[PDB]
């Protein structure tokens, strides 16, 4: 398994516009 | 039949190989998902996510007897939030120092603490206190506030098969507000990820 680097979509669409969450390692 | 805080035993089915016991302590039953738990297993630094009461690996969960009790705040409290350097011993019997952070004081086993790697960025759990003093590990000198909780929210991205696969925000750290846990349907491993503001 490799985890996301990034994630900005949500199923509902929901994710906050201007932002983005980063692995703690980027 | 509540587990949470008791230590339990149960089957491991690896793959096809013949069924392992395994020994842990349920430290929390996540608020948005009731039926995952995490699980601090003895042997694995790791913290487990586990579906304990449908996950087809599991058989014969058991709840155990608590394990023998024992008898610095300030320290642990200072601690937490902080950026450190920790010291760990290549078989060389050199050192490789991991930067990470101290996310909060584990659950249910008060003396471990939650950290993070950025080599690794899973959630383990340490009893950090034993490796500040015997100088192991070093604090180092010191968005989520302003966008409200995504804790509950579905998470969603592409693998490079262009298959979608989905995950869940299970927390967000009380001490650093911007950073979250997010376990992936198909691993066991919680993963911190940062809240950023794009570009």
């Amino acid at each position: 398994f490799a985890a996301p680097a990034e994630v900005r979509h949500f199923t509902d669409g929901s994710f906050p516009a201007g932002f983005v969450l980063q692995l703690f390692s980027h | 039949r509540n587990i949470v805080g008791c230590r339990i035993q149960h089957g491991w089915k690896e793959g096809n190989g013949p069924v392992t016991q395994w020994k842990g302590t349920v430290l929390d039953q996540v608020p948005v998902n009731p039926s995952l738990y995490l699980i601090k297993y003895d042997g694995f630094d790791c913290v487990y996510g586990l579906e304990l009461n449908k996950d087809e690996r599991v058989s014969a969960l058991e709840v155990l007897p608590d394990r023998v009790a024992t008898s610095d705040a300030h320290l642990a409290d200072t601690m937490i939030g902080k950026a450190v350097e920790h010291m760990f011993e290549t078989e060389d019997g050199s050192k490789d120092e991991w930067r990470g952070m101290v996310l909060a004081r584990a659950p249910v086993m008060n003396t471990w603490f939650y950290i993070t790697y950025e080599k690794d960025p899973v959630l383990y759990m340490y009893q950090l206190l034993d490796d500040y003093k015997e100088g192991d590990l070093r604090i180092m000198p010191d968005p989520g506030e302003v966008v409200d909780s995504l804790v509950g929210k579905q998470v969603e991205y592409a693998k490079e098969d262009g298959s979608k696969r989905t995950g869940m925000v299970i927390h967000q750290v009380e001490a650093k507000p911007s950073v979250y846990f997010i376990k992936f349907d198909d691993d066991f491993h919680i993963y911190v990820y940062d809240l950023v503001k794009t570009s």
